[PDB]
């Protein structure tokens, strides 16, 4: 009932449309680490 | 239909081409049918767009 969802799911989809969802995952969580494997 | 108890119909886009986003910032196809709202849904293969 809160008319907010398409406003926000816009920003949900767009971050991976940009791939900046991946950028922000890699920010505080790089996949490399001290153990590469 | 079977899990809810409600009705449906089966129609068609004359393009069948996911629509085409225009430089009119508009559409034919499955999207232009709902710009005009001649339809209600489109249940098939789907491409995802913001």
């Amino acid at each position: 009932g809160s008319p907010y969802r398409d406003l926000f799911s816009q920003r949900i989809l767009e971050l991976q449309d940009t791939g900046d969802l991946d950028v922000l995952k890699q920010k505080w969580w790089p996949h490399t680490g001290r153990c590469d494997l | 239909a079977k899990a809810l108890g409600f009705k449906y119909e089966i129609y068609q886009a004359p393009d069948g081409r996911y629509g085409h986003q225009l430089h009119n910032t508009s559409w034919n196809g499955m999207i232009g049918e709902l710009i005009s709202k001649r339809a209600d849904l489109a249940i098939s293969a789907i491409t995802i767009t913001p």
